[PDB]
């Protein structure tokens, strides 16, 4: 005669009424959050991700003589706002063309995020390295940041497309490689301009950034700006000349000046200043692999990733070229980042012939009995020598342990069941002890005892 | 405006008289 | 392929529409990015039918939202799984409905429904064959109950060819949400009849009852009673969205479940329903869901589906099982309680299959009711309205926006006709 | 060597591959069948893409192209050297690429 | 030289259609994929698979079949199905919208704007044919498209090729166990439709496979998938005898002057033997003797109607096997001694026999196991006045006020067709009745 | 959290799931020469596949007595002339074909 919904309630730790069921409940959040995890999908864990990969911090090389020559590194610092630029990999614009969004950041620390590389664009006549005022360079960022290069371009005014809230330029981290990523330096003092031209650039001096398919001076502004990575501002491609009509054609007729020299001042929102350096676990990290990799194959993930590499070396030696190695894991897609590769690849830099055993593990001796015995019923079957072409026709399709709750066609399993084995000739031989192996690894994802054991049970008439 | 009257649009009623005639004539023969 | 495309209003119909997206995203594996990430392959043979296409790959599904207000619409998409609307599709006016019908109808639903008919023509037509329309809507509120009516005759008139169902909460007698639910409610009711092809009533009074003698959970939000209905819909598009034996489109029920022209008011329920605690212990056998499928509270209905006969009703059960078994425990619920069906009409069951059961379950029943029951609610609904008429209480403000006496005794007055006309068939005789 | 391939016919035939592809479904259509081809088999969902399985696939949509060709277009289509593509990119320079 | 052509139209049928080209296609060594697997060659002086395929030059054979719904989900299902590449790729005519279960919405309304269509696709393929022996057509006439196109093919067919004869395999709804309610009108019209345009047809009611499945089978949870091999084996006993080399042979052209006494009287059922497992099979007797006594057990009729409430008029069974002549003529003599089976009066002999000399062939995963010995009988017999009895009661009661009428009138059709249809029962129910008399 | 995916139709006959990266490529080259087209069948080559190489029996040659056919036909007055001459006919066109060669899964199809 229990009567629930007893107005006062405790909690369900209590027993005063209505606790048989709402305590699961608490279990079964309890029992679901074992499962997010699993597959690496629970915000917390990327968000390090997002937050780790962007925090890293940078080292700016340093400046020999305080001449600005291709390949250093620079931070981009705004003098209005006494900030510099910032990226963000994550942030996407909207359109057919894949791109990502930049800001200012008031922090001053260079970081990873801010590094640019700086590279000759296009060839010109100058020999030596010394950049040249008027001349074409273009900026890349780390390659840390992202895999692929990346490259920051913008287009001309349109409704359709418009800054997110400076309703200027549009500027955007894209994948082009043409027109809209050159760039050139002007100077500031407007007396000096035309004459700029020919004279080396001076690390530190202001600098003056101009957009080669605008002709826009880019520069920053203040306005909000709202992102993960704390308060910035954004930075939109705008040149801000002085209001004030200057009378160029009166001026021009009588002729006593020129196109090429400027006639209006500009404010202080488009100077910029290029700014050089200040002065001159194991454990843990193999289990990732073998879980991403669970996933994407599902018990059988392993072999096929060992499957997968074999067909990129040829000559058995073990020793592959490191960078060979990063497009395997990218060619087989699991949700491993591209963060995480390099701390395997430099952990046995001098290897994957090594590599492999550690995913292998060790298991308990509970199993290797189960896993020898049966090859003893298939040797009295096959008798003294045993072929690959008995073992495929040995295999017993119609019970296993998928078919029985009908999850695939035998077709699927029988199939699936011969890719695992490798690139064998079908003429080989192969002993029962290579025997012991090959089940060794399709033990070591399976977690769960009891279908493991009942794939061997079943699956060769093992009584 | 109440229309719920069912005691009985009499056409219809009148062919069904005929419908089961013949069904009895073909029943009787 | 038969589309269909889906139109509510008010936040009532608002709140409900928001959970079918998700639920039906979920089983079309479509995330709240939207980037199909599919297992089988059968999970898109009939993407389209209710999903578009977009060029970069994501699906933005067709709907139509809007509401008299924007507080309600500012917080549906609010929340995660909002951003699959297209924002064109939305429609919001700065009035507000404030419980009186005739703001909604005439003087501001006027002044706003030209707008909406705009935008469902171009979806409507967009669709290679058009195979229906489904509106969920409440008639106890303000925007939905008002609106819904007025864009329901307009549309039909447009298309007299395609089917049309609807999805209401009628107020319940025990817990009371608005003082003027009665007056707006039977306006409503009776603009149904008319225009719409079928309707399947659905009542929050068996949503609390039911969350707490076979769920067990104290502390139910209402995420938990949407989540129910949500899946209620689900399962009547089942067949049309997958393969199976013996497919059942929206049509199809309606030429097998509605007997007469003005006989065509449903009420479905969900099974099987077991709490967390018993989430294991039953066996998940044909026998098991026959039983609660008709059990007297597993209905969704306020009615009580024991106290007449059955006229017609139709089983679409999902996911793979025998057939043999589905038509044999037909049969005998059919015999055993003969007295609580209809005798003149035989074989008065319906049945119905799908190849695909809902996700995380291995066997699935959505019933349709058509009982001479339903008219329970209705002497409900019409004896309240009878003596709040009585003392013109809340009339002066009806007819203040050009609403006269002249529809309110019409409007009741086939209520009533309604109720009668359909009992008489509950003692009628062969 | 028998002769280099020109630009005009790597120009030619990749006109016979951007037509065609029209040809199918509605004229919305032809990119949802495009992401078919890499859904419709592959263990990887990498999306990347292998020189061997482009002729595959473009051996299956009614263009007998010879191996040759084949080379030469691959090479012209991928710039990293590598002879990988991923479909984010390779797509975007099918359909929604202003020039020829 | 002789070929038949193949009419599906109807879940009912389009799925028994799915299932009946199976066991042809395994019987004649043709695989699945379409290529047969040669090793056949040498002057192959036999064109065993003309009497259903047609020869593709080199390899392949295109199945004369015609595909018909007005529905794409189960039309296309077969064409991403393990079928995909033997059926010819427009071959497969598939309509928009479904029937809904309204016979009106398929006789007057849609169905006209496709029939065209189908008229047009047996146009092309009979021409290829060219001693065309008849027609077979499956059809479910308790559902909505069924009827619709049934009914309206069956009308156009008549009137283009007219002496050429047609069996049609109908499936009415069971005494008791069925699924549409609405289902007694849809089915009555249809049977005005074909009973003047189709000489011979056979009841299959669903509800006896049940019992017939239960009682020996022994499967207590059966589904469609298993209900239709024993269907599609009727086929496969019935159009063998084209096919294969006989003592006795017995052809198409020997039903509509061999078992129909009257051209208004032309309904009969069928029955099927031996019905045993692949674990019960082999400890038993099967011999002539034996099948052919099981042959006319009540209960195991494929029809819910028992033969032992009226006479028979004429049976012809077909036997398939290795059956010895004189053993037939063994079981006959026995069966017309016993009493419980009575003849009429002016009927003499009402047998015809037949003589195959091909074992039939089991479908490899199902029930039905391998044996040596079989027979497929059908009768014409007055039994079957029980099941237009039993569907009329059912109908004339909910007619009586109108339910469910709207639907059918609202879309064209007279409301007066519903009074001779039922005239239509009136009549056959009384000639069935006056045949049965003594003379 | 699963969504099965096996339709009545496939789990009777099959689902393919075939097609593998090579695949293609090499029915590629079988129509490269592959022409789809047919002649006329060259008449009187049509007909019946036998089953017997007897007239109105089946010749089931078995150790059984009761299906020995030629111990079953000695009742004649004399050594049947049919039986003999059959029998020959079975043995010579089997060394035919071995000279040839094409065991199609039985003598009877030669
Ligand atoms: N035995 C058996 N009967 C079937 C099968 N499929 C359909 N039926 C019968 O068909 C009747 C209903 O019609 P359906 O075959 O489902 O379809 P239809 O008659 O073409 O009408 P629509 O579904 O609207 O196209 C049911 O009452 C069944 O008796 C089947 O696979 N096996
Ligand atoms: N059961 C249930 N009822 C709801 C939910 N959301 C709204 N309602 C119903 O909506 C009614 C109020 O709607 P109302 O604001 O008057 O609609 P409006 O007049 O058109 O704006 C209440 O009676 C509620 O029962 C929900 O999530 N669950
Ligand atoms: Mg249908």
């Amino acid at each position: 005669m229990h009567n629930y919904n007893v107005d006062r309630k405790y909690q369900y730790n209590c027993r005063i009424g209505n606790w048989s069921e709402e305590w699961e409940l608490d279990e079964y959040k309890m029992k679901e959050y074992l499962k997010n995890k699993e597959k690496q999908k629970l915000v917390s864990t990327d968000k390090e991700d997002r937050l780790k990969r962007s925090l890293g911090g940078v080292n700016l090389s340093y400046a020999n003589e305080g001449l600005v020559k291709f390949g250093y590194t620079v931070m981009i610092e705004s003098d209005f706002m006494n900030a510099v630029v910032a990226s963000n990999i994550w942030d996407k614009i909207t359109g057919t063309e894949e791109a990502y969004g930049v800001t200012v950041t008031s922090q001053k620390e260079p970081i990873v995020r801010t590094a640019f590389q700086l590279l000759r664009y296009e060839q010109d006549q100058y020999q030596d390295d010394v950049i040249h005022y008027g001349q074409n360079f273009k900026i890349a960022v780390i390659s840390r940041l992202s895999e692929k290069p990346l490259y920051l371009t913008s287009s001309h005014i349109t409704p359709q497309k418009c800054a997110k809230f400076s309703r200027k330029q549009e500027v955007s981290i894209s994948t082009n490689e043409g027109i809209n990523s050159a760039w050139c330096f002007e100077y500031m003092d407007p007396k000096l301009r035309y004459e700029m031209k020919g004279q080396p650039v001076r690390s530190g001096e202001p600098v003056l950034i101009k957009h080669i398919p605008t002709c826009q001076w880019l520069a920053t502004d203040n306005v909000q700006y709202n992102n993960e990575f704390g308060q910035e501002f954004e930075v939109f491609c705008n040149s801000y000349q002085c209001h004030n009509k200057t009378q160029n054609l009166i001026a021009e007729k009588v002729g006593r000046k020129t196109i090429e020299t400027p006639m209006r001042n500009q404010t202080n929102q488009n100077t910029f200043r290029i700014v050089t350096a200040l002065y001159p676990n194991k454990a843990d990290l193999l289990n990732k692999l073998r879980r991403a990799l669970i996933n994407k194959n599902g018990s059988n993930g392993l072999l096929f990733f060992k499957n997968e590499l074999l067909k990129q070396d040829k000559d058995n030696s073990g020793y592959l070229p490191q960078q060979q190695f990063k497009q395997t894991v990218q060619c087989h897609g699991i949700n491993f980042s591209d963060l995480d590769i390099k701390e395997v690849i430099q952990s046995f830099q001098e290897n994957y012939s090594e590599l492999l055993i550690q995913l292998k593990g060790t298991l308990s001796e509970k199993r290797r009995n189960l896993i020898n015995l049966a090859y003893d019923v298939l040797a009295e079957k096959l008798g003294q020598n045993v072929t690959l072409s008995g073992i495929f026709s040995a295999f017993n399709k119609i019970r296993h342990p998928d078919v029985v709750k009908k999850y695939g066609t035998d077709k699927e399993i029988f199939n699936n069941f011969v890719l695992s084995w490798g690139n064998l000739n079908p003429h080989i031989a192969i002993s029962r002890e290579q025997f012991e192996s090959y089940y060794h690894d399709f033990s070591a994802c399976v977690d769960k005892e009891d279908y493991f054991e009942v794939v061997l049970k079943n699956s060769w008439d093992i009584p | 405006q109440t229309a719920n009257q069912d005691i009985g649009p009499k056409k219809t009623c009148n062919e069904t008289n005929y419908a089961n005639e013949y069904y009895n004539m073909l029943r009787v023969s | 392929m038969r589309e269909i495309v889906h139109i509510q209003g008010g936040q009532c119909g608002n709140q409900i529409g928001a959970k079918f997206w998700e639920v039906i995203s979920d089983e079309h594996g479509i995330d709240p990015t939207g980037t199909y990430h599919g297992d089988s392959d059968l999970q898109l043979e009939r993407i389209n039918v209710y999903y578009n296409e977009a060029t970069g790959g994501r699906y933005v599904p067709r709907a139509i939202l809007m509401d008299l207000e924007p507080g309600t619409m500012d917080s549906v998409r609010a929340g995660p799984f909002g951003q699959l609307f297209r924002p064109d599709n939305f429609v919001f006016g700065q009035t507000g409905a404030g419980n009186n019908w005739a703001k909604g109808h005439y003087t501001e639903g006027a002044e706003l429904i030209d707008s909406v008919l705009d935008v469902v023509r171009k979806e409507a037509e967009g669709c290679d064959c058009l195979q229906g329309f489904q509106i969920t809507h409440s008639l106890g509120g303000g925007t939905g109950s008002g609106m819904g009516t007025l864009l329901i005759s307009k549309v039909r008139e447009e298309y007299p060819d395609r089917i049309m169902e609807t999805f209401s909460v009628v107020p319940s007698p025990k817990v009371s949400d608005t003082v003027v639910e009665p007056y707006n409610a039977t306006l409503s009711v009776h603009q149904l009849v008319e225009n719409a092809d079928e309707c399947m009533v659905i009542d929050n009074e068996a949503l609390y009852d039911i969350c707490f003698r076979t769920l067990k959970l104290t502390t139910p939000t209402y995420g938990d009673l949407n989540h129910l209905v949500s899946a209620a819909m689900s399962g009547v598009t089942c067949c049309l969205r997958f393969p199976g034996q013996l497919n059942s489109d929206l049509r199809k029920l309606a030429v097998n479940l509605i007997p007469f022209p003005r006989l065509h008011f449903f009420m479905i329920g969900f099974a099987p329903l077991t709490s967390r605690g018993s989430q294991q212990y039953r066996a998940l056998t044909v026998p098991e869901l026959t039983q609660q499928m008709f059990d007297a509270k597993n209905m969704m209905c306020a009615a009580d589906p024991r106290h007449g006969r059955y006229l017609t009703a139709s089983a679409l059960f999902r996911g793979r099982m025998s057939t043999k078994e589905v038509d044999e425990q037909m049969l005998n619920v059919q015999n055993k309680n003969s007295s609580y069906f209809v005798e003149w009409i035989p074989n008065n069951i319906k049945s119905s299959i799908c190849d695909i059961p809902p996700k995380g379950l291995k066997m699935a029943v959505t019933f349709v009711g058509n009982s001479t029951a339903i008219q329970e609610m209705f002497k409900r609904v019409a004896e309240q309205f009878t003596a709040m008429f009585r003392r013109k209480a809340f009339l002066h403000w009806y007819t203040g926006e050009g609403m006269d006496e002249m529809e309110f005794t019409e409007a009741e007055s086939n209520m009533n006709d309604l109720v009668s006309e359909y009992q008489q068939y509950q003692d009628a005789t062969a | 060597d028998d002769l280099a391939i020109t630009k005009e016919e790597v120009k030619g035939i990749v006109k016979t591959i951007r037509q065609k592809l029209i040809q199918k479904t509605k004229g919305a259509n032809d990119e949802f069948l495009l992401r078919k081809l890499f859904k419709e088999f592959d263990i990887s969902n990498s999306g990347f893409l292998t020189l061997d399985e482009m002729n595959a696939m473009l051996i299956k949509l009614e263009i007998p192209i010879q191996k040759r060709y084949l080379n030469a277009v691959f090479s012209q289509l991928d710039r990293n050297h590598s002879g990988v593509i991923e479909f984010e990119e390779f797509v975007y320079y099918i359909v929604n690429d202003p020039y020829p | 030289m002789r070929e038949v052509i193949s009419i599906h139209v109807g879940q009912g049928g389009i799925q028994v259609g799915n299932a009946c080209w199976e066991l042809f296609c395994l019987e004649h060594g043709i695989q699945p994929d379409g290529q047969m697997p040669s090793d056949k060659t040498i002057g192959g002086g036999d064109d065993a698979f003309n009497t259903f395929f047609s020869e593709t030059g080199a390899g392949k054979h295109v199945p004369r079949a015609v595909f018909l719904d007005l529905e794409p989900t189960v039309i296309d299902e077969v064409r991403t199905g393990t079928y995909r590449q033997l059926f010819h790729p427009e071959q497969l005519i598939s309509g928009k919208e479904d029937a809904a279960n309204n016979f009106a919405r398929g006789h007057y309304t849609i169905g006209k704007e496709i029939v065209d269509l189908c008229l047009d696709r047996i146009r092309k393929l009979a021409d290829n044919c060219t001693g065309l022996q008849g027609f077979l057509v499956f059809n479910s006439v308790g559902g909505g498209t069924g009827s619709g196109l049934g009914s309206l093919l069956l009308e156009r067919l008549s009137v283009d090729y007219g002496k050429k004869s047609k069996l049609g395999f109908t499936i009415y709804p069971s005494p008791q166990v069925s699924t549409a309610v609405v289902e007694p009108y849809n089915s009555i019209l249809s049977t005005h439709s074909l009973l003047e345009h189709t000489d011979v047809a056979v009841m299959l009611d669903n509800e006896a496979i049940y019992d017939i499945c239960r009682r020996n089978l022994d499967i207590e949870r059966p589904t469609y998938t298993n209900l239709n091999r024993l269907i599609a084996q009727v086929i496969s006993s019935l159009t063998a005898s084209l096919r294969f080399d006989g003592a006795l042979n017995v052809d198409i052209t020997e039903f509509q002057t061999n078992l129909v006494p009257y051209p208004r009287i032309h309904f009969m059922l069928s029955s099927y033997a031996p019905i045993i497992s692949a674990e019960k099979a082999y400890h038993e007797q099967l011999s002539v003797a034996e099948i052919t006594n099981s042959a006319f057990e009540p209960a195991n009729m494929m029809a819910k109607c028992d033969p032992r409430h009226g006479k028979y008029m004429a049976c012809s069974m077909m036997y398939r096997g290795d059956v010895v002549p004189k053993d037939v003529n063994a079981s006959i003599a026995t069966i017309k001694t016993k009493r419980t089976i009575q003849f009429v009066d002016w009927c003499p002999t009402g047998f015809k026999v037949g003589i195959n000399y091909q074992p039939p062939t089991v479908v490899p995963g199902g029930d039905l196991a391998k044996v040596m010995r079989a027979v497929c009988m059908i009768s014409n017999s007055t039994a079957i006045a029980e099941v237009f009895s039993r569907l009329d009661h059912k109908f004339d009661l909910m007619y009586a006020k109108r339910a469910f009428v709207h639907w059918y009138v609202g879309e064209g059709m007279e409301e007066g067709e519903f009074s001779e249809a039922r005239e239509d029962l009136a009549a056959l129910e009384k000639d069935y009745e006056e045949v049965g008399i003594e003379t | 959290e699963k969504f099965f995916g096996m339709t009545t139709y496939q789990q009777s006959f099959s689902r393919p799931l075939k097609e593998t990266a090579h695949q293609i490529i090499a029915q590629s080259e079988k129509k490269i020469n592959h022409f789809a087209g047919t002649n006329e069948r060259p008449v009187h080559q049509q007909s019946t596949k036998m089953t017997s190489v007897l007239t109105a029996e089946k010749y089931k040659n078995e150790q059984e007595p009761k299906d020995n056919t030629s111990i079953q036909r000695s009742w004649l007055p004399y050594k049947d002339k049919a039986l003999q001459v059959a029998e020959n006919n079975l043995i010579k066109n089997q060394t035919l074909n071995q000279t040839k060669g094409f065991t199609p899964f039985n003598p009877l199809i030669t």
